[PDB]
């Protein structure tokens, strides 16, 4: 399970893709957080909507949208306007219950207008 | 495993030109970023420079800015560092360190064991209240950090025995790096973070220093010797 690196040029928005099993994950609500080091923490940036059924609608917090389609199975979380300190290690998960399960490591790069 | 190899120190005259060669293997290096930190014979950590992955953005201290240049080719993992119009001030011992994912609200995990200069014939502070401090074997001593402005809860610990290379202790305030026993503790937010050892211990007698990871420029604090009382 290693990590999958997404660069951008800083200032456009930066479009992170995590597939995934849409018959697994069924019913499971999906979250974009960002780890800071080896033994975390990976602190919630955004998650789906509440309600499982409505995951189509995106849900901003900042400058980070998230929005998932439980049919096709594929989450895909927008980073308007990049900034050089939005760069780091960042994680895809579904959530189930009180565990989560990690979907894919995400490296985030910027690029200074390359 | 992860290795720093540091190369190109020796002595130089006043207005003299060095390039400092930083050899890296065991990671991707075109994955993290690099950064650069001298400490002086006898005093405290001073940061220098930082680059990016893709070297388009590259970070400089005050003191160095304009004299000194950050470079990295990662085609063959290597750090490099040139130094012009080298003053009397840029005696020091340089620290080649590797940043975690990330270089804002990132840490130094992995350092170089140094290569030895000697120059031959959004600005934020960190001070530590306690400069010298003396505790015996099991003692409990609370190391304070207080910084100029708000840094959120991103500031690094790290530990220097004397005569080797800095390690890293305790990251993003009070996250404790892979490898670090539980002894160690951090705490704080804002401007006042505090750095807590239950009981001391032998190898726990050496310096340490807080790192301010919120602005491009991760300047150290002034230093906290520890020895026996
Ligand atoms: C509603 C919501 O998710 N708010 C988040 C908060 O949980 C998080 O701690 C903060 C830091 O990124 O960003 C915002």
């Amino acid at each position: 399970h290693n990590t999958t690196v997404f660069q951008g040029v800083a200032g456009q928005s930066l479009q992170v893709s995590c597939p995934y099993d849409s018959m697994k994950h069924w019913g499971r609500r999906k979250a974009w957080c960002r780890q800071l080091g080896e033994k975390g923490p990976c602190q919630r940036v955004v998650s789906t909507h509440n309600l499982w059924l409505l995951s189509f609608l995106r849900r901003w917090n900042g400058s980070t949208a998230i929005t998932d389609d439980t049919l096709g199975g594929t989450l895909t979380i927008t980073l308007r306007n990049l900034q050089p300190h939005d760069a780091g290690l960042y994680q895809c998960q579904s959530l189930h219950g009180s565990e989560a399960d990690t979907l894919r490591k995400v490296l985030v790069e910027v690029l200074a207008d390359g | 495993e992860v290795q720093l190899l540091e190369s190109g120190g020796g002595l130089v005259q006043p207005g003299g030109s060095l390039r400092l060669s930083c050899a890296a293997s065991g990671f991707t290096f075109s994955y993290y970023y690099m950064g650069w930190v001298r400490q002086a014979p006898g005093k405290g950590l001073e940061w220098v420079s930082g680059i990016s992955p893709s070297s388009g953005y590259t970070y400089y201290a005050d003191s160095v800015k304009g004299r000194f240049t950050i470079s990295r080719d990662n085609s063959k993992n290597t750090l490099y560092l040139q130094m012009n119009s080298l003053r009397a001030e840029d005696t020091a011992v340089y620290y080649c360190a590797r940043y975690y994912y990330g270089y804002y609200y990132s840490h130094m995990d992995y350092w170089g064991q140094g290569t030895l200069v000697t120059v031959s014939s959004s600005d934020i502070q960190m001070t530590q209240s306690p400069s010298s401090l003396s505790a015996s074997v099991g003692d409990r001593v609370t190391i304070t950090c207080r910084a100029s402005q708000s840094i959120s809860s991103y500031l690094n610990w790290y530990q220097q025995k004397p005569g080797k290379a800095p390690k890293l202790l305790i990251y993003a305030a009070s996250s404790l790096q892979s490898g670090v026993p539980s002894r160690f503790s951090g705490s704080g937010s804002g401007t006042d973070f505090t750095l807590t050892i239950s009981s001391l211990q032998p190898e726990d007698f050496a310096t340490y220093y807080c790192q301010q990871s919120r602005s491009g420029l991760h300047t150290f604090g002034q230093g906290t010797k520890l020895e026996i009382k």
